[PDB]
Protein backbone atom coordinates (compact mmCIF):
# COMPACT_ATOMS: atom_id res chain seq x y z
CA UNK A 1 0.00 0.00 0.00
CA UNK A 2 1.11 3.50 -1.19
CA UNK A 3 0.75 6.01 1.15
CA UNK A 4 1.67 9.97 0.63
CA UNK A 5 2.57 10.86 4.85
CA UNK A 6 2.77 15.11 3.87
CA UNK A 7 6.08 16.36 2.63
CA UNK A 8 9.88 15.96 3.38
CA UNK A 9 9.38 17.78 6.48
CA UNK A 10 11.45 21.38 5.55
CA UNK A 11 15.20 20.96 6.04
CA UNK A 12 16.54 19.07 8.84
CA UNK A 13 20.67 18.22 8.00
CA UNK A 14 22.54 19.52 10.70
CA UNK A 15 26.48 18.37 10.63
CA UNK A 16 28.60 17.41 13.11
CA UNK A 17 32.21 16.05 14.33
CA UNK A 18 32.78 12.75 13.56
CA UNK A 19 36.10 12.46 16.10
CA UNK A 20 37.38 8.86 16.11
CA UNK A 21 34.26 6.86 14.45
CA UNK A 22 33.79 5.00 11.38
CA UNK A 23 36.93 2.29 12.46
CA UNK A 24 36.17 -1.10 11.94
CA UNK A 25 38.29 -4.31 11.86
CA UNK A 26 40.29 -4.58 8.09
CA UNK A 27 41.46 -8.54 7.95
CA UNK A 28 39.92 -11.74 9.93
CA UNK A 29 43.36 -11.95 11.66
CA UNK A 30 43.41 -11.52 15.14
CA UNK A 31 46.74 -9.24 16.35
CA UNK A 32 47.89 -7.87 19.49
CA UNK A 33 50.19 -5.25 20.95
CA UNK A 34 51.20 -4.33 17.14
CA UNK A 35 50.54 -0.81 15.05
CA UNK A 36 49.12 -2.55 12.64
CA UNK B 1 20.25 -8.24 -24.90
CA UNK B 2 21.33 -10.21 -27.93
CA UNK B 3 20.07 -13.68 -28.58
CA UNK B 4 22.39 -16.98 -28.95
CA UNK B 5 21.95 -19.34 -31.87
CA UNK B 6 22.40 -22.71 -30.89
CA UNK B 7 22.22 -25.66 -33.89
CA UNK B 8 23.49 -29.26 -33.73
CA UNK B 9 25.08 -28.30 -37.15
CA UNK B 10 27.10 -25.57 -35.91
CA UNK B 11 31.11 -26.30 -35.93
CA UNK B 12 33.34 -25.79 -32.96
CA UNK B 13 33.37 -22.62 -31.12
CA UNK B 14 29.88 -21.33 -31.95
CA UNK B 15 29.17 -24.61 -29.86
CA UNK B 16 27.66 -23.93 -26.42
CA UNK B 17 30.38 -24.35 -23.76
CA UNK B 18 29.16 -24.90 -20.37
CA UNK B 19 31.50 -23.02 -17.62
CA UNK B 20 31.56 -23.28 -14.16
CA UNK B 21 34.36 -20.68 -12.25
CA UNK B 22 34.81 -21.19 -8.18
CA UNK B 23 35.74 -17.84 -6.86
CA UNK B 24 36.99 -18.84 -3.15
CA UNK B 25 39.36 -17.00 -0.93
CA UNK B 26 41.81 -18.55 1.21
CA UNK B 27 43.60 -18.57 4.61
CA UNK B 28 43.01 -15.28 5.77
CA UNK B 29 39.74 -16.14 7.49
CA UNK B 30 38.27 -19.49 9.31
CA UNK B 31 37.93 -22.31 7.06
CA UNK B 32 34.41 -24.09 6.51
CA UNK B 33 34.83 -26.31 3.90
CA UNK B 34 36.94 -29.06 2.57
CA UNK B 35 38.38 -32.24 1.13
CA UNK B 36 37.86 -35.87 2.25
CA UNK B 37 41.10 -35.82 4.78
CA UNK B 38 40.32 -37.29 8.16
CA UNK B 39 41.36 -35.83 11.42
CA UNK B 40 43.90 -36.97 13.46
CA UNK B 41 44.58 -37.18 17.82
CA UNK B 42 46.00 -34.05 19.37
CA UNK B 43 49.79 -34.31 21.29
CA UNK B 44 51.21 -31.61 22.91
CA UNK B 45 54.63 -30.73 24.13
CA UNK B 46 56.09 -32.59 20.84
CA UNK B 47 57.85 -30.99 17.55
CA UNK B 48 55.00 -32.44 15.35
CA UNK B 49 53.62 -31.74 11.56
CA UNK B 50 50.35 -30.05 12.63
CA UNK B 51 47.62 -29.74 9.89
CA UNK B 52 44.74 -27.11 10.59
CA UNK B 53 42.28 -27.08 7.48
CA UNK B 54 44.86 -26.84 5.17
CA UNK B 55 47.89 -24.76 7.32
CA UNK B 56 51.02 -27.01 7.46
CA UNK B 57 53.41 -26.47 9.59
CA UNK B 58 55.73 -27.46 12.17
CA UNK B 59 56.61 -27.13 15.94
CA UNK B 60 55.46 -27.70 19.94
CA UNK B 61 52.00 -27.43 20.74
CA UNK B 62 51.03 -25.37 23.91
CA UNK B 63 47.97 -24.14 25.36
CA UNK B 64 47.86 -20.30 24.87
CA UNK B 65 46.16 -17.34 26.53
CA UNK B 66 45.11 -15.36 23.37
CA UNK B 67 41.60 -14.82 23.31
CA UNK B 68 40.70 -15.65 19.90
CA UNK B 69 37.53 -13.75 18.62
CA UNK B 70 34.64 -15.79 17.12
CA UNK B 71 35.54 -14.25 13.51
CA UNK B 72 39.12 -14.24 13.98
CA UNK B 73 41.03 -17.91 13.33
CA UNK B 74 45.02 -17.32 13.09
CA UNK B 75 47.45 -15.58 15.31
CA UNK B 76 50.23 -13.55 13.30
CA UNK B 77 53.49 -12.21 14.65
CA UNK B 78 55.00 -9.17 13.64
CA UNK B 79 56.70 -11.17 10.42
CA UNK B 80 53.28 -12.26 9.84
CA UNK B 81 53.99 -15.26 10.76
CA UNK B 82 51.18 -17.67 12.39
CA UNK B 83 51.60 -17.58 16.08
CA UNK B 84 48.52 -19.18 17.29
CA UNK B 85 45.25 -21.27 16.25
CA UNK B 86 41.97 -22.23 17.09
CA UNK B 87 41.50 -26.07 17.00
CA UNK B 88 38.61 -26.69 14.69
CA UNK B 89 37.29 -28.95 16.73
CA UNK B 90 38.01 -27.73 20.29
CA UNK B 91 37.69 -23.98 20.67
CA UNK B 92 41.08 -23.90 22.61
CA UNK B 93 43.57 -21.33 21.32
CA UNK B 94 47.25 -22.85 21.19
CA UNK B 95 50.73 -21.30 20.71
CA UNK B 96 52.51 -22.50 18.18
CA UNK B 97 56.42 -22.50 18.22
CA UNK B 98 58.71 -24.30 16.39
C1 LIG C 1 0.71 9.65 -4.07
O1 LIG C 1 1.09 10.64 -5.05
C2 LIG C 1 1.25 10.11 -6.38
C3 LIG C 1 1.73 11.25 -7.24
O2 LIG C 1 1.79 12.47 -6.51
C4 LIG C 1 -0.08 9.53 -6.85
O3 LIG C 1 0.07 8.98 -8.16
C5 LIG C 1 -1.01 9.47 -8.98
O4 LIG C 1 -2.12 8.55 -8.96
C6 LIG C 1 -3.25 9.00 -9.73
C7 LIG C 1 -4.34 7.98 -9.53
O5 LIG C 1 -4.87 8.04 -8.21
C8 LIG C 1 -2.85 9.16 -11.19
O6 LIG C 1 -3.95 9.68 -11.93
C9 LIG C 1 -1.66 10.11 -11.31
O7 LIG C 1 -1.21 10.16 -12.66
C10 LIG C 1 -0.51 9.65 -10.41
N1 LIG C 1 0.59 10.60 -10.46
C11 LIG C 1 1.82 10.26 -10.87
C12 LIG C 1 2.83 11.37 -10.86
O8 LIG C 1 2.09 9.12 -11.24
C13 LIG C 1 -0.55 8.45 -5.88
O9 LIG C 1 -1.82 7.96 -6.27
C14 LIG C 1 -0.63 9.02 -4.47
N2 LIG C 1 -1.02 7.99 -3.52
C15 LIG C 1 -2.30 7.66 -3.30
C16 LIG C 1 -2.53 6.57 -2.29
O10 LIG C 1 -3.23 8.20 -3.88
C1 LIG D 1 33.25 -33.57 15.99
O1 LIG D 1 32.18 -34.38 15.46
C2 LIG D 1 32.21 -35.75 15.89
C3 LIG D 1 31.09 -36.45 15.15
O2 LIG D 1 30.64 -35.68 14.05
C4 LIG D 1 32.06 -35.81 17.40
O3 LIG D 1 32.12 -37.17 17.82
C5 LIG D 1 33.17 -35.00 18.06
O4 LIG D 1 32.97 -34.99 19.47
C6 LIG D 1 33.19 -33.57 17.53
N1 LIG D 1 34.31 -32.84 18.09
C7 LIG D 1 34.32 -32.37 19.35
C8 LIG D 1 35.56 -31.65 19.77
O5 LIG D 1 33.36 -32.51 20.10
Amino acid sequence: QCVNFTTRTQLPPAYTNSFTRGVYYPDKVFRSSVLH
Amino acid sequence: LQSYGFQPTYGVGYQPYRVVVLSFELLHAPATVCGPKKSTNLVKNKCVNFNFNGLTGTGVLTESNKKFLPFQQFGRDIADTTDAVRDPQTLEILDITP
